[PDB]
């Protein structure tokens, strides 16, 4: 009974850490890149540098 | 070049087309007057209170293409005028009001600068709050204090 | 003054407004034209033959205001005049068809007082049924035995 | 006349009531910027590229007739002058295109004798796809090979 807890519990940890950085820098990345510059180019291609 | 946001037989803003999409304020809401645009689906940005969303091949050329050139001088204005005060746009007293949202300034040669959120006076004559973009081509917000948005 | 119903690509009846309330037939169905004036509800009264109902208060500026009399004289009319005898309303023959159930009559100064809902043909003189007000301000019909509704 | 179709704004064909009754071509799509006309099951007739559809109780006047009569000469059309020589249908190059999807000609007295489809051009000058009715009531299709239709 106590390593299906154990185990349940630290399977879900890792997902719901991983579920929790993906939406952390997901939402920190797309607050980023808000300036767009239709008229000139990329804003500092250090940004897209690093995603692309 | 103009398309207005209303809700119910009010004014509430009036929405733009900037060089190859639109864009939108965050504070009104409602009625846009057209079935094209008013189809896709839009992205927003709170950090800068506008949204973005791409409009089709059908708007390829009837927008209006922006800059940053602002030299010290008298533009033309929706409803007046305006005045470069080192990059603290303003408009004349009383003028400007609710349902005054997005209304864009445009200058000598046809070309468009300022996105409106609002506005709050300060001695003689009243600011306003920009969205406009710089040399560098990256966007800027210049909110005075205490501007409630229109 | 008079806002039409959208039917199909016809018109069946139609609507007016008056004190800050507003009117519809019973017998007259379906979309009516505004965004302000559709989007509030109907508390309805459908055996008095009126679904009233309260407007905007951006429509405080073209509602009207009334007294309760009818002296003896002639009322004019969209299609020509009403005549007024035997304390009733009366159209002439030939005039008045289908679809002008719930537009109003005036007088010179310009007040209504009554609206029109149906007819009865006796002979020439044709005897609308007609809604109008007690000088205790109650709805009234003057409704003609066999009558027909436009 | 005829009712144009509007996919997202803009042209794509023209549906035409003719004869007594509604008809619509089936290469192009879209649906039908007139209300009263579009509301009802429709049926289709995928042989011939054609659709068949009622209407109401107020176009059997106003449609304009067929008579499957040809005398060989020139014929108008509102982009030139289309002519009926050796069993074909033919106008000059640089003509029609997308959008131009079921607009019929005409003749000299004022009804119709034919509703073309498109088409494309194999020779000096441009024939057209077309769907013409002939003496035994046959709604024969002249169409060339190699010809996708407009």
């Amino acid at each position: 009974v106590y390593t299906v807890i154990v185990l349940c519990g630290v399977a879900l940890a890792i997902l719901v850490g991983t579920a929790s950085s993906a939406a952390c820098i997901a939402k920190a990345r797309r607050d980023c890149l808000t300036p767009y510059a239709l008229a000139p180019n990329a804003t500092v291609p250090t940004a897209l540098a690093v995603l692309c | 070049k103009t398309f207005p946001i209303m809700l119910n037989g009010q004014v509430n803003g009036y929405a733009c087309v900037v060089g190859g999409r639109l864009m939108k304020p965050l504070h009104v809401e409602g009625k846009i007057d057209n079935e094209q645009l008013a189809a896709v689906k839009l992205k927003k940005a709170s950090m800068y209170d506008l949204e973005y969303g791409d409009v089709p091949q059908n708007m390829k050329s009837d927008t209006l293409q922006y800059t940053s050139d602002k030299p010290p001088g008298f533009y033309n204005w929706h409803h007046g005028a305006v005045q470069y005060e080192n990059g603290r746009f303003t408009v004349p007293r009383g003028v400007g009001g609710k349902g005054d949202s997005g209304r864009p300034i445009l200058d000598n040669r046809g070309r468009v600068v300022a996105i409106v959120l609002g506005g709050a006076n300060e001695g003689t004559r009243t600011a306003l709050s920009v969205v406009t973009w710089n040399q560098k081509g990256v966007t800027i917000r210049d909110t005075p204090e205490g501007s409630e948005p229109w």
